[PDB]
C-alpha cells in the first residue's frame, strides 16, 4: 500500500488510511521540510506512531542527509515496548517490497533495573539499588581489580562487551527491551551499554522522556551528535510536568536527617582512607586543580575550577555548613516561604558560602565521592540529592523558587517539613532539546490547544494541526450531563461539594448507566478525599448497593499494590460476564498508566472537572510565574490543565480499531464553551449541541440507543 | 530546637523550644535557662569542662552542630582578612588558592594552635591593611545595599 505523497511516495502497510492521515503526513512534512519545531494532535492512539513513523522512513530514505537519526519518546516503557512492535512490523513490510536488508537499525534503550542479565541485581527491583551495584561492578577500582584478576566478584558482561562490543557494532536489527535482553545473554553483552553503543549508530532511537529532560543523563546521552535528528514525543500532552519534575528537587527533614547519617559515613570513610592509602588517592587533588551528574544543561554547566573546595576534609565542611542552614531554615515554624534569589543571599550572608564555589558542589561530590571507593550511591543517594539541589540553587534563580513548608498538609501537625524547589516554567530544562535539535514534533493526543504550548515552552511552531478522526462508523459518543432527574445543577464545585443532591446524581447516573452500559467501565473523581466522600455517602445510601447489584465495583487507593490487584482482577471481571465498576482518580497514577480498549472503560465517566487543591502553594508559584510572564491568566492556566487533564483520562476508550465507546461527563461546566474549545478537536467536534446537556435519565437512553447502532456489525 | 536537651537541664525544651544555643570558645551547647545557672556562680565558666570566659562569651546562634558554630564564627573573623575580590588576582590559579589557604586557616584555628595563625595574620596585616583591606572594607557596604535592593 505504497502511498504517493505530495512531497513524495510513502510506503504504508495497513490496507487503508483514513482522510486524516492524508492530512497527518503532509502536515508532518510540511514541518520536515521547513526543518522547524512543531506540534500537532493525532487522536488514534494506535496507527499514529506507523504514520509518523512511514513518513520517517520514506523522508530518510528521500532525504537521509536532512535527518540523521530520528529520537521518537515515549512516556512509559511499557507503552514504548507496544511502538517498537509498529516499527518492526513497518520494517518487515518495507524489507519484504525491497526484498534485501537495509542499513536499518532501531532499539529501545531503558534503564538497567527494567532490562539487564546480572543476577545480582536481578533479585532487586529498586532503581537507585540497581545503579549502586552496576556503579560498583563497574566502577574503575573494579575494572583496575579486574585486571589484577583478584579473587572478587566482576561482572563479566560489561567486561567482555568493552573488547567486543566496542570493536563490532551490531550492523542491523530491530531488538526490544525482551529481545535485547536476550541478545545479551547469548552475546555476553549488557542490554544496556550495547544499546547505548548503538546510539552512535542507530536509525531509530526510542526511550522515555527521563532519558530525554534531566540534563542529569539525557545530556550524556543525547550528546550533539543528533546534530539534526527527528526529535519526536508521544501523547507528550503532560510534557511540562515531566519536564517541570525532572528540574524539581525536594528536601525533607527525613532526607536531611539521613544526610547527616550518610555525611558522617562519608567522614569516617575519608578516615578510613587517610590511614590506608593517602598518595594515590591525593593524586585526584591535582586532577581537580588540573580540571550521577551534573543537572546544569549545556550552557548553565560550568567547569572552570572546583573553588575553594578542594579537599574532603574541607569540602565535607562545605556540605556541612550547607547541611547545617537548610536544616535550621528547613525547622523554622511560619507560613509557606519564597526566597528564589533571597535564599542565595541568606544562605551566602548567614555562613559564608559564596555561590561560586557552591555551584561545583554537586560535581565536586562525585569527584570525591569516586575517590572514596565507596561501596554503593545507594546509601548516599539523598546527600547526592541535596548536593543537586545545593547547586541547583547557587547556579539560578530566575525561573525558579524555593518552598519551604514547615507543616504539611492534611496533617494539622507534623515533624517532617518537606523543604520544596518546584520549578515554575518548563522551557528552562526543554530549552537545550531544542537548540541542540533542528525540528521537535509534539505529537500527543487528547491535547488542549495548540496555541497555549508556545506560551507554556518558548518556542515557535511551524505549523499547528488539530486533526479529527474520520470513519465510516461514528465510534466515540460523546455526552455531558450537567442535569440530573432533579433538574438541578450537577457541577462538582468546591462549594457546591458538600451538596447530597449532587452526590446523589453521581450515584444516580451510575446506577442507571452500569444497568445498560455493557461489562467494562470506569468512573474518574477529582480526587482520594472526595471520592471517598462520595463513596462513604453511597454507601450508607442505597444506591451503592443497587450499583453492586447491577455489576461489581472496584475502588481506587494511593498504594500501587492494591491498584495493581484490583486492575488486574478489574480485568477479569469484563472478560467474564460480572463487568467493574472501578473508581479511580483523575490525576491518580492509575489513569494515565492503564489504558482503556475494546470491552475495557466503555462507558468512561468523568464525575466533576479534575482540579488540584488550590492552596497548594507549589501549583500557587507555578500558577504564579505563568499569569507574571507568557500572558496567561491564572484561571485560563487552571482551567486548560483541567481540561488536557480531563480530556487525557477518558480519551482511552477510542484506542483503535474502531472499537465503539462512549465517553459522558458528569459535569454541567464541561457544557461551556471554554472548556468546549480547550476540548481536543475529535471529541469536540463529534460533540453536538443538541446531547450537550443530555438529562441523567436521558443520557441514559440515548446511551442505550448508541451502543445499539454499534452492537451490530458493519 | 529538635536537639532532646541540654546535657544538664533538659526539661525547658521539652515545655517549649523557645530557647536557643549559645555559642562559645568551648564550642560548647548552652541554653538561656542554663546560661542563667552558670552566671550565679563562677560567671563565665563552662559547667563541666570549666572554661574560663572573658565576659560570658555569650551570643545568639542556633545551629545545633557545636563544631558548626565555632566554624561558622571563626569564618566571620576570616572573612575580614582575605576579602579582597576576585579580579584582583590575574592569574587562574592563584584565583581559590587565596580561598583555599582561607578554609586552610579556618581549620588550623578550629582545632589546631592558632600561635602560628595569628602570627600569620599579622605578616598580612602589615601590607594587606594599607589598601586591599581598607578598600573592601568601605565597598562591602555598597554592594549589599545595592544587592538587597
Ligand atoms: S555491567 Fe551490565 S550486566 Fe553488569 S550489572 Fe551493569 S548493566 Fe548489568
Ligand atoms: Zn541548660
Ligand atoms: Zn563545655
Amino acid at each position: 500500500m505504497k502511498l504517493n505523497v505530495d512531497g513524495l511516495l510513502v510506503y504504508f502497510p495497513y490496507d487503508y488510511i483514513y482522510p486524516e492521515q492524508f492530512s497527518y503526513m503532509r502536515e508532518l512534512k510540511r514541518t520536515l521540510d521547513a526543518k522547524g519545531h512543531g506540534v500537532l494532535e493525532m487522536p488514534s492512539g494506535t496507527g499514529k506512531t506507523v504514520s509518523l513513523l512511514a513518513l520517517i522512513m520514506a523522508y530518510q530514505r528521500a532525504y537521509p542527509l536532512e535527518v540523521t537519526k530520528l529520537i521518537y519518546c515515549s512516556r512509559t516503557v511499557p507503552e514504548i515496548e507496544k511502538v517498537i512492535e509498529e516499527l518492526r512490523k513497518l520494517l518487515n513490510f518495507y524489507e519484504k517490497q525491497e526484498g534485501e536488508k537495509l542499513p536499518f537499525l532501531g532499539l529501545a534503550l531503558s534503564s538497567r533495573k527494567n532490562l539487564c542479565i546480572h543476577p545480582e541485581v536481578t533479585p532487586l527491583r529498586f532503581g537507585k539499588d540497581v545503579d549502586g551495584k552496576c556503579h560498583s561492578l563497574t566502577a574503575s577500582y573494579v575494572r583496575a581489580q579486574y585486571q589484577h584478576d583478584t579473587s572478587l566478584p566482576h561482572c563479566r558482561f560489561y567486561e567482555e562487551f568493552d573488547a567486543h562490543g566496542r570493536e563490532v557494532p551490531l550492523p542491523a536489527g530491530i531488538y526490544n527491551l525482551d529481545d535485547l535482553k536476550a541478545l545479551g545473554r547469548r552475546q555476553g553483552w549488557c542490554p544496556y551499554f550495547l544499546a547505548r553503543y548503538s546510539i552512535l549508530h542507530a536509525n531509530v532511537v526510542v526511550y522515555s522522556y527521563h532519558y530525554l529532560l534531566d540534563p542529569k543523563i539525557a545530556d550524556l546521552v543525547s550528546k550533539e551528535l543528533a546534530r539534526k535528528a527527528v526529535v519526536v514525543f508521544d501523547e507528550a500532552h503532560n510534557i511540562d510536568n515531566v519536564c517541570i519534575d525532572s528540574m524539581s528537587v525536594n528536601l525533607t527533614r527525613r532526607t536531611l536527617d539521613r544526610c547527616q547519617g550518610n555525611l558522617e559515613t562519608l567522614q569516617k570513610t575519608v578516615l578510613r582512607i587517610k590511614e590506608t592509602d593517602e598518595q594515590r588517592l591525593r593524586d585526584e587533588y591535582r586532577r581537580l586543580v588540573e580540571g550521577a551528574n551534573p543537572v546544569l544543561p549545556d550552557e548553565v554547566l560550568q567547569e572552570a575550577v572546583p573553588g575553594s573546595i578542594r579537599t574532603a576534609e574541607h569540602f565535607l565542611g562545605f556540605l556541612r555548613r550547607l547541611l547545617e542552614y537548610v536544616k535550621w531554615r528547613l525547622r523554622v515554624q511560619h507560613v509557606v516561604q519564597e526566597s528564589p534569589p533571597a535564599f542565595l543571599s541568606g544562605l551566602a550572608q548567614r555562613v559564608c558560602i559564596q555561590r561560586k564555589p557552591l555551584r561545583f558542589c554537586a560535581e565536586r561530590l562525585r569527584s570525591l565521592l569516586h575517590t572514596l571507593e565507596i561501596t554503593d550511591l545507594a546509601d548516599f543517594s539523598p546527600l547526592t540529592l541535596l548536593a543537586n539541589f545545593a547547586t541547583l540553587v547557587s547556579t539560578y534563580a530566575k525561573g525558579f523558587t524555593i518552598i519551604i513548608e514547615p507543616f504539611d498538609d492534611r496533617t494539622p501537625t507534623i515533624a517532617n517539613p518537606i523543604l520544596h524547589f518546584s520549578c515554575m516554567d518548563a522551557s528552562l530544562a526543554i530549552k537545550p532539546v531544542f537548540e541542540r535539535f533542528q525540528s521537535v514534533i509534539i505529537t500527543s493526543g487528547t491535547l488542549s490547544p495548540l496555541d497555549i504550548y508556545p506560551k507554556i515552552l518558548d518556542f515557535h511552531p511551524v505549523t499547528m494541526a488539530t486533526f479529527t478522526m474520520t470513519l465510516a462508523r461514528v465510534c466515540l459518543c460523546p455526552m455531558i450531563i450537567g442535569r440530573g432527574n432533579d433538574q438541578v445543577a450537577i457541577s462538582s464545585k468546591f462549594e457546591t461539594r458538600e451538596d447530597i443532591a449532587v452526590i446523589r446524581n453521581y450515584g444516580n447516573l451510575l446506577l442507571e448507566m452500569s444497568a445498560v452500559v455493557p461489562d467494562g467501565i470506569v468512573a474518574f473523581f477529582t480526587s482520594y478525599q472526595y471520592m471517598e466522600s462520595t463513596v462513604a455517602s453511597w454507601y450508607e445510601q442505597g444506591i451503592l448497593e443497587n450499583i453492586q447489584r447491577n455489576k461489581l465495583l472496584f475502588i481506587e487507593t494511593q498504594d500501587g499494590a492494591e491498584t495493581s490487584v484490583a486492575l488486574e482482577k478489574y480485568q477479569e471481571a469484563c472478560e467474564n460476564g460480572r463487568g467493574a465498576i472501578l473508581l479511580s482518580v483523575a490525576r491518580g497514577k492509575v489513569s494515565e498508566g492503564i489504558d482503556f480498549v475494546h470491552h475495557y472503560g466503555r462507558a468512561v465517566i468523568m464525575f466533576g472537572v479534575p482540579y488540584v487543591y488550590t492552596q497548594s502553594r507549589i501549583l500557587k508559584a507555578r500558577l504564579e510565574y505563568l499569569r507574571d510572564q507568557f500572558q496567561i491568566r491564572e484561571n485560563d492556566f487552571l482551567t486548560f490543565d483541567a481540561m488536557r487533564h480531563a480530556a487525557q483520562c477518558v480519551g482511552r476508550a477510542i484506542r483503535g480499531k474502531t472499537d465503539y465507546g462512549l465517553m459522558v461527563f458528569a459535569d454541567k461546566r464541561f457544557a461551556r464553551g471554554d472548556k468546549r474549545g480547550k476540548l481536543p478537536r475529535w471529541i469536540q467536534e463529534h460533540l453536538t449541541d443538541a446531547n450537550l446537556n443530555l438529562t441523567v435519565d436521558e443520557g441514559v437512553q440515548v446511551a442505550k440507543y448508541f451502543l445499539r447502532q454499534m452492537a451490530q456489525p458493519f | 530546637m529538635d536537639d532532646q536537651g541540654c546535657p544538664r537541664c533538659k526539661t525547658t525544651k521539652y515545655r517549649n523550644p523557645s530557647l536557643k544555643l549559645m555559642v562559645n570558645v568551648c564550642g560548647h551547647t548552652l541554653c538561656e535557662s542554663c546560661v542563667d545557672l552558670l552566671f550565679v556562680r563562677g560567671a563565665g565558666n563552662c559547667p563541666e569542662c570549666g572554661t574560663p570566659l572573658r565576659k560570658s562569651n555569650f551570643r545568639v546562634q542556633l545551629f545545633e552542630d557545636p563544631t558548626v558554630d565555632k566554624e561558622v564564627e571563626i569564618r566571620k573573623k576570616v572573612l575580614k582578612i582575605y576579602n579582597k575580590r576576585e579580579e584582583d588576582f590575574p592569574s587562574l590559579r592563584e584565583y581559590n588558592d587565596f580561598l583555599e589557604e582561607v578554609e586552610e586557616i579556618v581549620f588550623n584555628l578550629t582545632n589546631n594552635v592558632d600561635l602560628d595563625n595569628t602570627k600569620k595574620k599579622m605578616e598580612i596585616y602589615q601590607k594587606e591593611n594599607k589598601d586591599v583591606i581598607q578598600k573592601n572594607k568601605l565597598k562591602l557596604t555598597r554592594e549589599q545595599e545595592e544587592l538587597e535592593e
